[PDB]
């Protein structure tokens, strides 16, 4: 159901209308700790 | 005797009438002529000698 | 004299034909489409026809470091050196000569030839073709032996000289050519330049005809017109993917080829004779091979019971010798006979 | 001062040995020979030893753009650029001195060394080389990351320092030229060119020597004559490929050289932990692996019954936790335990 999507699977991301501004997800998107000296933003997600 | 065609007429097919250079003189002509002959078995000798040129105005 | 300058490239022209993928998967009237790929050659050579023609000039004379295309309405010169060939990975290009070329190609799923024109430009002609060839004898090896076991092979010769095999040649058709009409203020105006042109017009008159001189389409659109430049003084291949010319019928002309198919010699490798050990009617062999080798064995009695695998690192074989004796041939080597004492 | 110009390559010279294959399956005196490919750096790093000196020119001075090579009798300057390393496909070339290349290569069967001469003229040495190097952790990965486990592997420093590592050298042995000898009217003509040449005739009189000037061998034919230019103002690998000098014993040197074997440290990825879902004395585990991952389990107790399997792509994991708990391993991740409630 909507707002029940697991991460790396169907529904991961839900858009009530393919039109709707605001969406549900649940990706397990997690942030890590930069690499010494070095500009970026590392993460660690569920693939689509 | 190896015979070939051309029109109305037989000829030795290592010898047209058109030499030489019977390909520079009229193309259009001796392809005719060539396709005429296409199932003789003299063919490739015909082929040879209408695709040869070795003119008059040479020293060679 | 010149009494041996039978030139048959004075007769013939290259052309351009269709091609299924010239480049990202669209189709175009490719100078460099593919006719035919032929791989009956047992040594894995494949014989290739294309459109263009190579070792040959404009002029008709011969320069291996030249190559002849169709560029637009009139045969072009392009360098020999810009010639390619690949299926997954680049050819070997082992001969060249008119329509045909001698290749040596990788495992692939398709086939590709081109080359780069006088204006740097690149053309290429992609067929699907599946080309895996099969192993000459029992051993999977990747470079030519000096030395080995010689067996009996196919190849594609790579003598220039056309005496045995054949291609049928015809009349190319009318070449379509909008650039011989213009627009006279409000008429057509078909302008041939010392050509034999067919035109026909939607309009009244005389519309139709086979000229060789400038005429004039009054009360008539550029666009109900249809113009076409004749091509009887030249041969060209008979080929499916370029029109038969409507005028003549089923006329036609045959030339040789190069590179025909023979029965040669082909030397292959044998393998390292195996470490063998025995035992009570037992054979045992420590195989290192390599390359894959092809082990077989057969007993020599009644019920040989054939059995076959191909060894493609090392492995240790336990074999049963019977009364009757066990034959064992290892790749290429000679078969080794085997009796229990 | 230059105090600090320590060259041993005044001394050494790049050489002609023996090659089974120069291309085509065909045996050859290559300049481009190859001596020994060395593979036991962990992280995969080919250390390859050939005939030819890269870095140096003929006058022994250091240029990294160039490469000597044995140009028949006397050592020629090639470009360094089209110096090459393949197996199946082409290798990435990380570090070249002298007879050294240093080279990460695909999955291959063969190992290609080549390089274009003066003339253009490419030249290439194929020997049969098993390479598929093992992995480095528990994943099978592609691409080097920058962030990662630090494992203890061994590699073939890019270091153009030579410390350590070794290889013997001796004076060549002598260079068997016909173009020394000449055929003066009906006799022998010797030309030395001021070179130390050895030579021997099947005729009377002064038939042998170690000549430093001309020599006639009068009633003698060019056939029954050999000649050879001896070499003792230089050093030469001890190659296996080329022959030991006749006139001294075991007479022998050492020279050290670069890239030197040694332990360092692999980065190496770890696998995105998976969604762990639990049961009674179950745990259940959906593992979606980028690239080949090493799961490994054990029990805790008595019977640890270790099980390993390669994860190649989706896959479901039913395992059993028992009292004593489930130790299990997701690549190169820390070990997960497991215990019931």
């Amino acid at each position: 159901p909507f707002g029940a999507g697991r991460p790396g699977q169907f529904g991961d991301i839900q858009s009530r209308t393919p039109e709707s501004k605001d969406v549900y997800a649940n990706t397990q998107l997690v942030l890590q700790r930069p690499a010494a000296g070095t500009v970026h933003v590392p993460y660690s997600q569920a693939p689509s | 005797p190896v015979m070939c065609l051309l029109a109305n007429t037989t000829f030795p097919c290592s010898q047209p009438p058109c030499t030489p250079c019977c390909y520079e003189k009229e193309p259009e002509e001796t392809l005719r002529m060539l396709e005429d002959n296409v199932m003789r078995p003299g063919y490739y000798q015909l082929l040879q000698a209408s695709l040869t040129c070795s003119p008059h105005r040479q020293r060679e | 004299s010149t009494k041996d300058n039978f030139n048959v490239y004075k007769a013939t022209r290259p052309y351009l034909a269709h091609c299924p993928d010239c480049g990202e998967g669209h189709s175009c009237h490719s100078p460099v489409a593919l006719e035919r790929i032929r791989n009956e050659a047992t040594d894995g050579t494949l014989k290739i026809q294309v459109s263009l023609q190579i070792g040959i000039k404009t002029d008709d004379s011969h320069d291996w470091t030249k190559l002849r295309y169709m560029d637009n309405h009139m045969p072009a010169d392009a360098e020999r050196a810009g010639l390619f060939v690949r299926t997954s990975a680049p050819c070997t290009i082992t001969g060249t000569m008119g329509h045909f070329i001698l290749a040596r190609c990788p495992k692939g799923e398709t086939l590709t030839v081109g080359f780069t024109d006088s204006r740097k430009i690149s053309h290429s002609c992609t067929h699907p073709f599946h080309h895996d060839p099969p192993v000459i004898g029992r051993e999977k090896f990747h470079s030519r032996p000096q030395h080995g076991k010689e067996l009996p092979c196919s190849t594609y010769v790579q003598s220039t000289a056309a005496t045995t095999e054949e291609i049928e040649v015809h009349m190319p058709p009318d070449t379509p050519d909008r650039t011989l009409m213009s627009q006279q203020s409000g008429n057509v105006k078909i302008t041939v330049n010392g050509q034999t042109v067919r035109y026909k017009c939607n309009c009244g008159g005389s519309n139709e005809g086979l000229t060789t001189t400038d005429k004039v389409i009054n009360n008539c659109k550029v666009d109900q017109c249809h113009a076409a430049v004749t091509n009887h003084k030249k041969w060209q291949y008979n080929s499916p993917l370029v029109p038969r010319n409507a005028e003549l019928g089923d006329r036609k002309g045959k030339i040789h080829i190069p590179f025909p198919l023979a029965n040669v010699t082909c030397r292959v490798p044998k393998a390292r004779n195996p470490t063998v050990t025995y035992g009570k009617n037992q054979v045992i062999m420590l195989l290192y091979p390599d390359h894959p080798t092809l082990l077989s064995y057969r007993n020599m009695g009644e019920e040989p019971n054939y059995q076959e695998e191909w060894v493609m690192h090392k492995k240790e074989v336990v074999l049963t010798v019977p009364t009757e004796g066990l034959e064992v041939t290892w790749g290429n080597n000679e078969p080794y006979k085997y009796w229990p004492q």
